């Protein structure tokens, strides 16, 4: 065998670690990056300990910890020595879960048990204390969790029972205790765990794990509203799922199954979940066994750093403390002069629903992006095209009209994009010149490059002269070339003349309309790129009768695009300027090929400029998702700045404030001049979190 | 006070007498009276080139436009220089008179279609490649099609040339005529919206000159036919098709001399031209009127003899009342006399009529004496 337990848990600030095992005794542990120091065991119990948990750290050093024994013990460290400070044991069966309530309801817990029952008990050495009790479930209560909060009327906590059902209660005044407010009839056998969102979207989340190997999360709009059902995945789990704990931010759901490993998932704007990162005697059994409990028992609860806590062998506490898996993926990111000369492009104004920061201006371009990377990897040709897509031109010298002003920009635009269709296509035209024993195909191919002077020259190099004359007339939109084309092939036809096939497709350049044409050019789908394709279409097709946008668009309606494609992708949106926002949705829930960061920095640069409709639901949905990335990787100066572009003011507060308070001692003068004062974050916020931490390393050091 | 009311009716009689040569010519009367048809033609260009004085010239000049780059300046740069658009005026004239014949062939290629191998080769373009496959009849259709073409071109009737160059079939060519007709792009330019209402025009002509002079130089492709692709660059159409020159040497090498500053004018202001656009060299030759009449002048069968002929000629250069002053000089020698052809006198009072209407800058001597001497020698 080896070090088996059953729960643990982190506080406010994970510096300290705590785990209970069947050995009826707790470990309190100093941590201290990947080493684990022990303090002291506890030996208080006379039963298997369950679960334990920590209080907000502004009551002081306190833990609370249940066992098979049916007595819920809290214990706290006085100037380092430990000490049983109260007991609190009404159930005549065993205890199973307990969790403190938000810090806003005082020194409040939590306590259900298989005696079908759940209570609330006060501890206040001088304040009064009035305990609650309530018959919640049948057969027992496996677990129950406090609400985020929100007048201690909006107090509500959900419940979980071995009947197979997931209540929810809500403190009432009248009632002078906890009536049940909602019934979720979702499973079909023990319910062991279920855990609430603290995520401040308008929806709330809730997660009930199973027996029966499912996992319900169930979804609310409105404040009376229908508690919407949702499987996480159609089909069930391999084996038994037990725990089921939130990320503090991101709304990440870790999972616990009986198949010893854990499961993360996040969810999408269809609302259906997608995976994210993958990471992993004597009278005691009949215990074990009333418990319906199998030999297969992994745990997974996050922390206040929101990172993830797992059972393993890898450590002197069989507790990794792992950091999260960080899909996202940029190195300029890291630097903290990025963060600092990005900040200056804004203008920070507080809302009118609370002081809390949010962006008012900004003056956020692709192009800004472009400096910190590569002019190679993958990366800039993603982002410098959509620089000279959706980045707002600028004309130099004002002109006479607002349409003069209006066509150059239009041009001035058309120029970089096609002089960049070159850029790419170069080494895929430049190597098909090579294999080619035709002077003639060895045009068309130098036309492909927008390169007409040495297309020409070629021409009369090829000993034949009239075609040299006719590339000439190619940039240039003339109507009457465009007529005469169709003219000379409809009068091929009737010849039955034989034209060398490449010199009636250079011909066919200048119908202003080569891909569906009498002799069409649909044929070239097999040896040349789909980019190379368009890049015709914008060289050679109508510049001047369509518009800029509608062209590339009607280029598509000629050809699917490669489904999968970054660069191929970012086009469609150019495309269907009235629909951009539709179809932006359409393109996410088909494809992971638009980074996170980029989803963020590509609607919001647009709705700082005025160049598409955005809906602020949707640019706070990725813009939370950016919001965690970066705080996952440790990163929370940038982490608080991308968190300013919500639109949700209640949302902000909460991301904000939380994102504050664990973490201000990295938030500070030592890095790039009070970063977080530059961003307009409340006076009373700094303080109340500066001395929070400081109460904390006192009762420590 | 426009004094061309008499004037207008000579011209008018001079082209009259020359519709009574195609009834009952045939004698010297068809001959004499080509003089007159001269005259009139004479009477035109003078008619039009003195109306050239002040005329709103100020809210003209064009400002709001320039920086433009719409390489499409021939609308001020043909306005600004005066000179240049005078040349011009000359031009049209000449155009104006040139011959126009008419004969009778469509369906472009056709015996060499149905009996060569030219099936793969197909096109024209792609023949030059193969030197000889050209067929006996074709090459002749062929054939009196440019000369159609270079004659109803010189003529300035490129509208119903293209119309034709249509109906034989012979598209591809006609393309290429549309570079010369239109040769810059007019688009979204303020000045101009009143006019095009649409984008028609085609960019880098200074580029595509270079290329159509390439055409013109392979030699490979008909006399007439190389003939007409010169023109719309240069003046050097092959000798071999220079036979012809009614005056027409007069219009094209001229021809030459302006569409040359036209290039080396959008060139200077860096304005419709890259420098990576000129394929081909092209020299920008000074070829000053005053010396452009006299290389032509060893090209003039003693057409630069004729009474009329050298009237023409200074009334191109406007040193018309030098001539007027040399030409008294002899009136009082009385010292064989070219004032002794009944045809030079009657144009000895257009400078009657004229200088004093236009400038006064013609004494009351030179004027008077020949005013009394025609009305003395009259028959």
């Amino acid at each position: 065998h080896n070090e088996l337990i059953h729960d643990a848990v982190l506080d406010y600030y994970g510096k300290r670690l705590a785990t209970c095992s069947s050995d009826k005794t707790i470990k309190i542990f100093e941590v201290e990056g990947e080493t684990h120091k022990l303090i002291d065991t506890l030996t208080g119990h006379e039963g298997p300990v369950w679960r334990v948990d920590w209080a907000h750290p502004k009551f002081g050093t306190i833990l609370a910890s249940c066992s098979y024994d049916g007595k819920v013990l809290i214990w706290k460290e006085e100037n380092g020595r430990w000490s049983q400070i109260a007991v609190h044991a009404v159930h005549s069966a065993s205890v199973n879960s307990v969790q403190w309530a938000p810090h806003e309801y005082g020194p409040l817990l939590l306590v259900a048990s298989s005696d079908g029952k759940v209570s609330v008990v006060e501890f206040k050495e001088n304040g009064t204390t009035s305990p609650i009790i309530i018959d919640a479930h049948a057969i027992g209560v496996n677990s129950a969790s406090w609400a985020p909060a929100t007048t201690k009327e909006s107090r509500k906590f959900v419940t979980g029972g071995a009947d197979n059902l997931v209540k929810i209660w809500k403190y009432n005044s009248d009632a002078q205790t906890y009536v049940l407010e909602s019934t979720l009839e979702g499973h079909s056998d023990w319910v062991r765990d279920v855990a609430w969102s603290p995520t401040v979207l308008l929806r709330s989340y809730l997660a009930s794990v199973s027996q029966d190997r499912t996992c319900i999360i169930w979804t609310q709009d409105n404040e009376q509203g229908p508690w919407k059902k949702t499987l996480l995945k159609e089909e069930k789990f391999p084996d038994v799922l037990w725990r089921a704990s939130w990320s503090l931010s991101g709304n990440v759901l870790a999972l616990s199954g009986g198949d010893n490993k854990v499961t993360l998932w996040k969810e999408n704007l269809e609302g259906k979940w997608e995976p994210a990162g993958e990471v992993h005697i004597d009278n005691a059994k009949l215990i074990m066994k009333e418990r319906r409990f199998t030999a297969s028992y992994t745990f997974a609860k996050f922390s206040t750093g929101s990172m993830l806590l797992t059972k393993d062998i890898v450590g002197k506490s069989g507790v990794s403390i792992k950091r999260l898996p960080t899909e996202l993926q940029r190195k300029f990111l890291f630097d903290d002069v990025y963060l600092d000369k990005e900040i200056e492009k804004v203008t920070i104004e507080a809302r009118k629903s609370n002081p809390y920061p949010q962006i008012s201006e900004s003056s956020l371009l692709f192009k800004d992006a472009l400096d910190y990377m590569e002019k190679t990897s993958s990366d800039y040709n993603l982002w410098k095209l959509s620089s000279i897509l959706f980045d707002p031109v600028s004309y130099p010298y004002k002109t006479d009209n607002d349409q003069v002003k209006m066509a150059l920009l239009k041009k001035e635009r058309h120029c970089r994009l096609t002089s960049w269709i070159v850029s790419q296509i170069g080494p895929e035209i430049e190597e098909k010149i090579r294999n080619s024993s035709n002077e003639i195909e060895q045009i068309f191919l130098y036309l492909l490059l927008n390169d007409v002077v040495r297309a020409s020259k070629l021409a009369i190099e090829s000993k034949n002269g009239h075609l040299s004359v006719l590339i000439s007339y190619l940039g240039s939109n003339d109507p009457r070339i465009r007529d005469l084309a169709e003219l000379q092939l409809q009068k091929w036809s009737t010849g039955g003349c034989s034209i060398d096939k490449n010199i009636s497709k250079i011909y066919k350049l200048l119908s202003g309309s080569p891909f569906e044409g009498l002799f069409s050019l649909k044929e070239l789908e097999s040896e040349f790129s789909w980019l190379c394709l368009l890049n015709l279409t914008l060289c050679y097709g109508q510049i001047d009768e369509y518009s800029l946008e509608s062209l590339v668009q009607s280029h598509l309606d000629k050809f699917s695009l490669p489904y999968d494609d970054p660069i191929g992708v970012i086009f469609q949106l150019y495309a269907a300027n009235e629909n951009t926002e539709k179809l932006y949705k359409e393109v996410r829930q088909r494809t992971n090929a638009l980074d996170v960061q980029f989803c963020w920095y590509l609607i919001q640069t647009l709705r700082f400029n005025g160049t598409r409709v955005f809906s602020k639901e949707t640019s706070d949905e990725a813009t939370f998702a950016f919001a965690a990335q970066l705080e996952f990787a440790q990163l929370h100066g940038h982490s608080l700045f991308v968190s300013c572009f919500l639109n949700d003011d209640k949302a902000a507060e909460d991301t904000i404030k939380r994102l504050v308070m664990r973490e201000i001692t990295l938030l500070r003068a030592s890095t790039n001049d009070h970063i977080l004062n530059r961003l307009k974050i409340p006076s009373q916020l700094i303080f109340n979190a500066q001395a929070l931490k400081d109460r904390y390393e006192g009762n420590y050091l | 006070i426009d004094p061309f009311n008499i004037i207008r009716e000579f011209r008018s009689a001079a082209g009259q007498l020359a519709l009574d040569l195609a009834n009952s010519g045939d004698e010297s009367n068809v001959i004499s009276s080509k003089d007159w048809e001269l005259e009139a033609r004479f009477w035109h260009l003078v008619e039009l080139l003195l109306v050239f004085r002040n005329a709103d010239l100020d809210l003209d000049e064009m400002e709001l436009h320039p920086y433009n780059s719409r390489g499409l300046f021939e609308k001020k740069l043909m306005q600004d220089n005066k000179q240049l658009y005078q040349i011009w005026i000359v031009m049209v004239w000449l155009k104006e008179n040139t011959y126009v014949m008419e004969r009778p062939p469509t369906s472009k290629w056709l015996n060499s279609i149905t009996s060569g191998g030219l099936k793969s080769c197909d096109l024209d373009f792609p023949l030059r490649e193969n030197t000889n496959v050209l067929d006996v009849k074709d090459k002749e259709e062929d054939h009196i099609f440019f000369k159609y073409i270079y004659e109803l071109i010189l003529a300035g009737a490129i509208d119903e040339a293209l119309e034709e160059a249509k109906l034989s079939d012979n598209i591809s060519i006609c393309m290429i005529l549309c570079g010369i007709q239109e040769y810059l792009n007019p688009v979204i330019d303020t000045q101009i919206a009143n006019e095009f209402n649409t984008q028609q025009g085609i960019k880098k002509h200074s580029l595509w000159r270079r290329t159509v002079y390439s055409l013109s130089q392979q030699a490979g492709l008909d006399p007439y036919e190389r003939a007409i692709y010169s023109y719309l660059s240069g003046a050097i159409p092959n000798q071999e098709v220079l036979q012809y020159s009614d005056w027409e040497s007069d219009l094209h090498i001229h021809l030459n001399q302006i569409l040359q500053t036209e290039i080396e004018n959008y060139l200077l202001e860096n304005n419709q031209v890259g420098t990576d656009e000129l394929i081909l060299p092209l020299p920008s030759h000074a070829l000053t009127v005053q010396e452009v009449l006299n290389r032509v002048a060893s090209r003039h069968p003693s057409e630069s003899e004729h009474p009329i002929r050298v009237l023409m000629a200074s009334v191109i250069l406007d040193s018309l009342p030098s001539v007027i002053h040399s030409s008294v000089e002899m009136l009082l020698d009385v010292v064989d006399k070219p004032y002794l052809l009944r045809i030079v006198t009657h144009l000895a009072i257009c400078l009657d009529i004229i200088n004093p209407g236009s400038v006064e800058e013609v004494d009351k001597s030179k004027l008077i004496t020949t005013y009394i001497s025609l009305l003395k020698l009259q028959g």
